[PDB]
DNA sequence: TGCATGCATGCATGCATGCATGCATGCATGCATGCATGCATGCATGCATGCATGCATGCATG
DNA sequence: CATGCATGCATGCATGCATGCATGCATGCATGCATGCATGCATGCATGCATGCATGCATGCA
């Protein structure tokens, strides 16, 4: 039986419980949808875990007692409270977890400077996931069938980790033989089982000081917590600084320290993960179908990305449509083939060319800055693994694994040697890269959207002495990219003019609006060819070949391919479904200015 | 491990009632326990006598005449040892204390307890002295002297008694309450 | 949780529990009893247990291997049914035990004979009560008071008798300095206690063979079951072998046994305790009040008594009026007055003298045979206790005191020294013994009944001589007995051919009726005195002092006193509430043949 | 000569006196066990020597 | 007098060796704790002594 301190955190809580209904058709949502879940399993053929997310904003509100109690000494407060929340799932139709969501200035503190105070609390800690360790079930229940008698049994086991309370541990030996000498046959399935993970988590480098070395801790996850993260990210924890184990006075320093029961939050870094968590209303989406009843907004999401930098039109329009990335068709038992778009350009110095590319990065999603060299690993994952549990060999996924389907940034591609070029014609055309080393030969998967910038050879000459060889590049690096953009240094006094006071008026529709317009036409935009975009561009093919040929070079069939992603991009930008020759109209006038 | 239970028997304001009623009695010149505790004060006595009538009577008069008061009698009659002290430690809180000079031939019992109070007062009258000469309204100041001086308990030097008194049927009979404490019971009737 | 098998032998015995509904409506009287006890207890001012018995019969007719469980091994049968007992008690509207009430030839065999066999068994066992221990309580819950914190605890201890199964053993200290350091104030009052007893129980003399050393086990009861037994009757004890405790196998025998979870029954002696336990049914008493309807039945009662002897007409008529005890009226704040009769007879031998005494015995209750010598504890105690728990005098309850509300038969009065004739003056008059020897003196309540026979001094000369002084006794004595009966010699042959075909019919309504009709007499027939008992009396006493003391003596004022007792016990037997003068008709006339 | 009365004598019912018996308890002796030390083992990690790449030079070219 | 080719030299990185550094297995050594026994204290049972009482016998009386 329950003392009299044990209902009045319930009935406090119960009253906290019933004073906001708004997590009261939560968990009605969790009951009906898993409830509809076995449903239509379970009837035509003839998922989801249980936790609520709670604010830390009420409870300052309703009673800064039990604000303050959770914040102090959390190991009273948190079973009452998830006592009495399955009492409102037992009442109002396991263990029924929460979170302990919420923003406090208290305990965020750095991992650095976190030990020695502030034990037995709960505080929120930040950092890199790092090291990952294996998947492994816990054995909880075990079954037993003895043979004569012809019954089961029943017998459990417990740890100290779970029940957060310090209780007296009894331990039961594995039974065999136990009442007068039927064999105790093991089995199997109904015994129940439950997974487990611990993982270690570095700090911040970014909130790390200049050069010093690192000190991390561990922390152990639970059931549906197991494995949400790889290792190379930065994540949010919330949990319980929790201390156990005998501190080396039974026969130099005991105590080590773990934290437990947690909550995972990934989120986004200037260069690594994902960043589609951006939610969209109801409100939202009402202004972009507003926005896309019109017939020039291509313009203006054209003009809207040279915030600070003037000209170069034609270059943006195709920056909207790279992060568009056009269609993926798989063929049947076949090959896929490749639907996104990668562009060099070249130009003389200061001419927004440095300009250009931290806004790539940031705007997008899932870039990742690559500069200079790009040796051992970049492309690769080098395998190099002394894992101390047993020899065998992993990886560590590599800059060009882990942006896929996203864009990676070259910086300064001309520096680049011959050997990451092997791989260069691997990434880009084929979207595999097979590793084979005498450990484990490999095979993976990355289908990455590519933008370099390589300069001239010598000197400013950008129109003086040729267009052929201002690069001198090997001959496939012609045809692995689709547009080559050449920026010249016009020197005028008209265009001086609107260089002039663009710069004087910078030193003295929107961003976040656009993101939100673009990862939506993802998932539903895709459109599909039409017989009216086969007969302009087989007409307009023909003179590619015959008559540019007379110009420059080279025309490849590979470059009809490209005429098809840039007329899919911008069906995506319309969000029509069908193709029109109007979007060829546009993709017939992208290879003018790009090449002539 | 060890758990706890509430009850509905409080501690905090019967204390408070209980100084009332010790207070607060006139029937039975002035204040009837007080001119006895004078009387105690006056080292002449030594036991104390409680009925259960007056009580009743009080608890009488105090609903016909204001909102409520908290039972008392079925309160002592439950527990009643810890009725003891937690009573009599709320006698010591008013007493006409110097109510009469000392006689020399009173008690060998009486010398005693006199140098115990003053022993008390001269040893807490130092510990004032050395705070206020050294400074960094004066409760907290008398406060700090509360807690920094090791002294003897006011359990040590009593001198009196207390004997309890039950009721009778008499009062009972008008007013029907828990007189269940007043039967000639056998001790094959105490189970 | 439990498992399969608890559940089972709930619901097959809950089966049988609905099968018979004469046990719902005897629990349903004791629910409604106990709330109408504390009902009026509780609204006017502004007991019983709880087990209901169940026979060994009808388990038989339903399930014989249930029938076999119990018999056997009862450590698995006898919970699960109370635990489904008390679901009917709280399911119609506390350990809610049971009886076991049944008679089984399996085992109910000696004590003398059960050691070493038939252990963890249910068993039945008779004998004596002796040396009946002290009635001490047990703790169980202790209550503690924290002084600053302000609020209360809860503690419990268990013991292995209670529980009949071997359970691990959990000791715990008396608590004292929790959690922080306040002190645990003791309370008490709610602090819960049961009371326990223990005692041993002697085989039957009557079973035992003629001369060998007794052997004996031992006994302890529970809460609604301490002190029903004096030491020294006969009472049927049905519960469980039980062995405790480690035998000696721990560092020359252990194993030392008890019977526990006991039901009591005292049962009739020949010459030892209470046999009012006789049922009377509607159909009963209304053959009683069809029998009280006549006005000739107490010729009908007397002629009754004499079933084997012949003649006596007078001498039976007393011995009604005996057993009938008249009236007892205790003055206020004075004394009582003695209501009850003693009368001694006379006669030669081999005339129905030793064939009247166990027909006194047999027919009445709570009677003890006294034969010979009286010496040292027939009218005493003697108070020698040299009890080792502690030195001290407690008492042994003599025949005398023993035969309280009984009758006393005295055999061979005259060869009794003067010693216990002193007290016979006591006993006899002021119904009360007062012993008072150097520990302890004492005073008790002896208000038995009387039958004394003596002989004549010598020969047969019981007319000869002189009626005065053929018996040579005190002269008290002779106040002390009511009426003197002196029975004849006389031979004839119509006399002797009514002793000649009685005896002969004797070798080749009833008794069992009778005492149902005398013992319901007892609690509503006492009479009261009318205007019409004085007058007669008045004047008939007078003549007993005028004209009496002209033939015989002596004539005192206890005459009177005693014709009060005849007129009392003759309006018992017709139940009459008034005094009729008949009844003092009848009374006049028992003098006349007593003496003249 | 027969009978009632007083006197001498054995009996076993309570007080001193002797001894056997049962129960509580502090201490000296034996045995299970933690603890220091070094080992065979298993596995991660630094390092230096020779080859392909970058740049200077002699020769040829026009 | 102004470029292109063959030739020779300087130098940074891949890795299969030697060696230091974490878990179990084993063995010798010294500290502490449960416990049966010698001892002492408390208690109940049995015999000799004082004796009132019942009984047999000596005694005088009608
Ligand atoms: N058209 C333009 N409008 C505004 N600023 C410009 C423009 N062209 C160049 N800039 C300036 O040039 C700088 C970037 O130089 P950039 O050409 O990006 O570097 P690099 O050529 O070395 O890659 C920016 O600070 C920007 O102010
Ligand atoms: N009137 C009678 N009728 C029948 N039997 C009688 C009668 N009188 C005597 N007896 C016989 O007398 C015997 C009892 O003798 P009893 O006088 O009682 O013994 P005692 O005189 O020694 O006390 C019985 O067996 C009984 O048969």
């Amino acid at each position: 039986a329950p003392d009299a301190v044990f209902g009045d955190r319930v009935r406090r809580f119960q009253e906290f419980l019933d004073t906001f209904t708004s997590y009261r058709d939560s968990v009605r949502s969790i009951q009906v949808y898993n409830s509809n879940n076995a449903a239509n399993y379970n009837d035509d053929q003839d998922i989801l875990p249980h936790r609520i997310i709670i604010s830390l904003d009420d409870l300052r509100e309703f009673d800064r007692s039990f604000w303050s109690g959770i914040l102090v000494e959390p190991a009273y407060f948190i079973p009452p409270a998830e006592k009495a929340l399955t009492d409102l799932a037992d009442s109002m139709d396991h263990p029924w977890k929460l979170s302990f969501k919420g923003s406090f200035g208290a305990h965020a503190l750095s991992p650095r400077t976190l030990t020695a105070q502030h034990l037995n609390k709960l505080v929120s800690v930040e950092g890199i996931v790092t090291k990952t360790s294996l998947v492994r079930p816990k054995l909880i229940r075990s079954v037993h069938y003895a043979a004569k008698t012809g019954r089961f049994h029943y017998r459990d086991y417990t740890d100290a980790t779970t029940t957060l309370t310090t209780r007296i541990p009894t331990p039961a030996i594995y039974p065999t033989e136990d009442t007068e000498g039927n064999k105790l046959t093991t089995e199997y399935g109904y015994s129940t089982f439950i997974d487990h993970q611990r993982i270690t988590v570095q700090e911040m480098p970014e909130m790390a000081p200049a050069g010093q070395l690192p000190r991390s801790i561990d922390v152990i996850l639970d059931d549906d917590l197991v494995d949400k993260t790889k290792p190379g990210d930065r994540v949010n924890v919330v949990g319980v600084f929790k201390s156990l184990g005998a501190g080396g006075m039974n026969q130099l320093i005991g105590f080590k320290t773990l934290i437990l029961g947690n909550t995972v939050y990934p989120l986004h870094a200037r260069s690594t993960g994902v960043a589609a968590r951006q939610m969209l209303t109801d409100f939202d989406i009402r202004n972009i179908n507003k926005l896309s009843k019109k017939k020039d907004i291509f313009d203006i999401l054209s003009q809207s990305l040279a915030p600070s930098i003037y000209g170069h039109d034609h270059i943006k329009k195709a920056i909207l449509l790279m992060l568009m990335g056009g269609v993926e068709k798989n063929l049947e038992n076949g090959s896929h083939l490749r639907g996104d778009i990668n562009i060099l350009m070249v130009g003389d110095p200061s001419t927004a060319k440095s300009q250009l590319l931290r806004f790539v990065l940031n705007t997008a999603s899932l870039a990742i800055a690559t500069t200079g060299r790009g040796s051992s690993g970049v492309g690769l994952t080098a395998a190099v693994t002394t894992d101390r549990e047993t020899g065998e060999r992993r990886l560590e996924a590599g800059a060009m694994v882990l942006a896929d389907r996203g864009v990676v940034c070259i910086d300064e591609f001309d520096k680049m040697t011959d050997v990451d070029r092997v791989a260069i014609h691997e990434v880009m055309e084929q979207q595999t890269v097979t590793i084979a080393k005498a450990g484990i030969h490999t095979t993976l998967n990355a289908r990455c959207s590519v933008i370099a910038a390589a300069n001239p050879v010598f000197g400013q000459y950008d129109v003086n002495r040729d267009p052929h060889q201002n690069i001198a590049l090997p001959d496939s690096l012609l045809s692995r990219f689709d547009l080559l953009f050449v920026v010249t240094d016009d020197i005028n006094e008209i265009r001086d003019r609107s260089i002039s006071e663009h710069v004087l008026r910078t030193h003295r529709v929107t961003i976040p609006f656009l993101r939100k317009y673009v990862q939506y036409a993802k998932e539903r935009v895709i459109p599909q060819l039409t017989q009216e975009a086969i007969n302009v561009i087989v007409k307009n093919y023909t003179d590619l070949r015959n008559d540019d040929n007379t110009k420059k070079s080279p025309i490849t069939a590979r470059t009809l391919e490209t005429l098809i992603r840039l007329a899919t991009a911008h069906a995506k930008v319309r969000l029509s479904k069908t193709v029109n020759k109007v979007d060829a109209k546009v993709a017939a006038n992208l290879l003018r200015f790009a090449l002539l | 491990a060890l758990p706890s239970i509430q009850l509905p028997v409080d501690y905090n304001n019967l204390f408070n009632e209980i100084t009332d009623f010790l207070v607060t009695f006139k029937q039975d010149k002035g204040p009837k326990y007080m001119a006895m505790l004078q009387k105690v004060a006056n080292r002449e006595l030594n036991s104390v006598i409680i009925d259960l009538d007056d009580i009743l009577q009080y608890q009488n008069e105090k609903f016909l005449q204001g909102t409520q008061a908290d039972d008392l009698v079925s309160a002592i009659q439950q527990n009643a040892n810890h009725f003891t002290e937690l009573f009599c430690r709320a006698i010591d809180n008013n007493m006409p204390l110097p109510t009469k000079e000392i006689d020399y031939k009173d008690d060998v019992l009486d010398v005693i307890l006199n140098q115990r109070r003053l022993r008390n007062e001269r040893m807490l009258s130092d510990r004032t002295n050395e705070i206020r000469s050294e400074n960094l309204m004066n409760d907290a100041l008398r406060e700090v002297v509360e807690d920094e001086t090791e002294l003897f308990p006011p359990n040590l030097t009593r001198r009196y008694f207390l004997y309890f008194k039950p009721l009778s049927q008499n009062c009972a009979r008008r007013y029907r309450k828990k007189a269940i404490s007043s039967k000639p019971l056998s001790v094959r009737q105490i189970k």
